[PDB]
């Protein structure tokens, strides 16, 4: 299968 | 009265401090005792307020654009680097705070920014410093650093992938995860690992080679969030999904999964309201149902067939594909019944 990802983001605590 | 005078001041200030530190480093000559060449301390140059204000500005898109025109990423990263190298893993509250604010700004500056991700990864000394902070006593600092590494591992180019691997960020984060107490920290650490586990087979092998990592990751599948969040199950299940391609061909690792009731939990995940969870589970089941009579039989016995059938007509491509693939594996390998 294709790997999945969390992506990216601005900072959050 | 130049328009970006505040931002220019802040960046010049942290740059001048890095020069001050470089000067100290280069003045280590015979006769230069600590009274003639004192080690600079960031409090002496108002560094924590500087990065605090830079962190605040970095949340705004316009300010980020200005920050990027002024070379803000490199300046903030070099500041973080020099303090980490000079003072090591200290518990000094001033040092922890400035490192946190700096990393928050770096997370903000790397969000959706191709050039900045590549630039930060190319700063090898800074990358080594970031990775070392994962061993800080401060879990809040760990959380921030993991946030940075998360952004750097999304759409990483060839150089950046190689760097992230060479600075040992995969094993560092997996080992960090085994030690975290706070949910906030674990969330960020697992998000970064989720992206990194996708880069290459070697990264998957490094995760699997950490003693206790597989059992820990299966553990995250039934995490009980104190907040009303599914982030841990999503990211933990995500890493497991990515890594399951290797586990599938490893009997010892399959056995660790069985000991931790992995298949059974994955089936429960198929009932989730989170598409991410269902999707991750479908991928993992796809791998684990492949070429293994034992796990195929187990899945039949647990009623996986009818559960997967309920998902093949899904609007969500990953779910539809994963469910059908796993179902195919089971259908082609029916036990004597």
């Amino acid at each position: 299968p294709r790997d999945s990802y969390s992506g990216d983001a601005l900072y959050e605590f | 009265h130049h328009h970006h005078h505040h931002m220019l001041h802040l960046l010049e200030q942290i740059r001048a401090y890095c020069e001050t530190c470089w000067e100290w480093q280069e003045a280590h000559e015979p006769g230069m005792d600590q009274d003639k060449n004192p080690m600079p301390a960031p409090v002496e140059h108002q560094i924590c307020p500087a990065v605090c204000v830079l962190m605040k500005l970095s949340f705004d898109e316009e300010h980020r654009h200005a920050m990027n025109e002024l070379g803000g990423l490199q300046a903030i990263a070099e500041l973080l680097q020099v303090d980490c190298e000079m003072y090591g893993l200290t518990n000094d509250h001033y040092s922890i705070t400035l490192r946190r604010y700096a990393g928050m700004a770096l997370t903000n500056l790397t969000f959706g920014d191709v050039a900045n991700k590549a630039t930060l990864c190319s700063m090898k000394g800074c990358m080594r410093a970031l990775v070392a902070q994962l061993k800080s006593e401060s879990e809040d600092l760990q959380q921030v650093i993991a946030s940075v590494l998360r952004n750097l591992s999304w759409r990483a180019d060839v150089n950046s992938k190689k760097t992230l691997r060479e600075v040992g960020s995969v094993k560092a984060l997996m080992e960090c995860a085994l030690e975290v107490k706070k949910e906030s920290t674990l969330k960020s650490v697992l998000s970064a690992l989720w992206n990194l586990s996708a880069h290459c087979t070697e990264n998957k092998a490094d995760i699997c080679a950490v003693d206790g990592a597989l059992a820990f990751l299966v553990g995250t599948l039934t995490y009980r969030s104190q907040t009303n969040t599914l982030a841990i199950i999503e990211s933990g299940g995500g890493i497991l999904r990515n890594v399951s391609s290797l586990i599938a061909t490893n009997e010892d690792h399959r056995q660790i999964l069985r000991e931790n009731n992995c298949l059974q939990t994955l089936l429960q995940h198929l009932k989730s309201h989170s598409l991410t969870i269902v999707s991750n589970a479908c991928g993992t089941l796809w791998n684990l149902s492949a070429r293994n009579p034992k796990d195929q039989e187990a899945l039949w016995d647990m009623g996986a067939v009818s559960m997967l059938k309920n998902l093949i007509h899904s609007k969500h491509k990953m779910i539809a594909m994963g469910s059908a693939a796993a179902l195919r594996n089971l259908m082609a390998n029916r036990p004597a019944k």
